[PDB]
């Protein structure tokens, strides 16, 4: 809910895929 | 039951009923008349009326599921009891049926499908509703006349300038990125990026954005469309404009689906399937793309030799929604 939180995952799972 | 009749207010009695959806929400079932109907039963407070009721009340459209009657039972404790028209078939179970037997959807049937979903799109906008569940399991189609009728308006709601509005909605596969990103202040192109997702499936076999979560299904947007820009974010959550988010660069369109995938269809995924939401498509410019400029040729006809549904019986607000279309929308004929 955070947009700090939700960055950071989105983030670190979009450079799991890059 | 006695039961007021849906489209002036107003004696029911029905037969062959069958539990067919459980859960939260409410509850569906099916019955017979010498026709066949739908029953959906909702818990409803006693001191504010149904919004699905009202909804479903305001509108009349051969593309829109008919509200037959409605009546109230107890249970101790107020239950509201919608009494809908019965299609036989969903788009999700005539997908998954050629999914099943490794086939794919002929694209004369996509195209019929599509323009209906699109023009109902048109005309719930017109009335001020947004759908908020655009998905394939909430496409009623019938096997042999082929019209497609938007159901299940238990999400629907008019979306007022100004008036938050819930983030969390719509099926994940099909729910818009702004909603993912939090956005509150969503129109109803959230709608038309579902219907988008609708398009991409039946040509490709498989949901086109697979989430299995909010975070990953955003990451499987951004594996197709490539990371959204700055800017793009600002239009859906300027909360996320600071971020720095890696590049992911997107997939070409031609290279994501089949290799006989025809070239205009897949001019209309990417132009509703847009990270911006005014840059989408409007639901009857959808309709105005030369993706359908089939089903506007004088002689086509559905493929079990049987003619067209209705297509062009466009009404005056119909007609009044965007002019500058109609002359497409509209052939020389007719
Ligand atoms: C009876 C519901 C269906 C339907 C499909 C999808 C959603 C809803 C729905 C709704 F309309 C209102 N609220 C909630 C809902 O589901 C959560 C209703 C129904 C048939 N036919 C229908 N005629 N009218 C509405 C429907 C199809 F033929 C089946 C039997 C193959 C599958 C089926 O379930």
């Amino acid at each position: 809910l955070l947009p700090q939180k939700f960055a950071e995952e989105l983030i670190h799972r979009l450079e799991a895929v890059q | 039951v006695v039961a007021t009749l849906g489209q002036p207010e107003r004696e029911v009695a029905y037969t062959d009923i069958k539990v067919i959806g459980n859960g939260s929400f409410g509850v569906v079932y099916q019955a017979r008349l010498r026709e066949l109907v739908a029953i959906k039963k909702v818990l409803q407070d006693k001191r504010f009326k149904n919004r699905e009721l009202q909804i479903m009340r305001k509108l009349d459209h051969c593309n829109i599921v008919r509200l037959r009657y409605f009546f109230y039972s107890s249970g101790e404790e107020l239950y509201l009891n919608l009494v809908l028209e019965y299609v036989p078939e969903t788009v999700y179970r005539v997908a998954r049926h050629f999914t099943k037997a490794k086939l794919t959807i002929p694209i004369l049937y996509v195209k019929v499908y599509m323009y209906q979903l699109f023009r109902s799109l048109a005309y719930i906008h017109s009335q001020g509703v947004c759908h908020r569940d655009i998905k394939p399991q909430n496409l009623l189609v019938d096997p042999d006349t082929a019209v497609l009728k938007l159901c299940d308006f238990g999400s629907a709601k008019q979306l007022v300038r100004g008036e938050p509005n819930v983030s969390y909605i719509c099926s994940r596969y099909y729910r818009a990125p702004e909603l993912i990103f939090g956005a509150t202040d969503y129109t109803s192109s959230i709608d038309v990026w579902s219907a988008g997702c609708v398009l991409a499936e039946l040509l490709l076999g498989q949901p086109i954005f697979p989430g299995d979560s909010g975070v990953d299904q955003l990451v499987e947007i951004i594996k197709v469309l490539g990371t959204p820009t700055r800017e793009q974010i600002r239009e859906m959550n300027p909360n996320y404009t600071e971020f720095k988010f890696p590049q992911i660069k997107a997939h070409p369109w031609t290279k994501v689906f089949k290799s006989r995938t025809p070239p205009e269809a897949i001019a209309l995924c990417s132009s509703l399937l847009e990270y911006t939401p005014s840059s989408r498509l409007s639901p009857l410019e959808a309709c105005a793309h030369s993706f359908f400029d089939e089903l506007r040729c004088l002689g086509t006809q559905l493929p079990n030799n049987r003619p067209l549904p209705p297509l062009f019986n466009f009404s005056a607000g119909e007609l009044s929604i965007q002019p500058s279309l109609n002359a497409i929308l509209i052939p020389p004929h007719l």
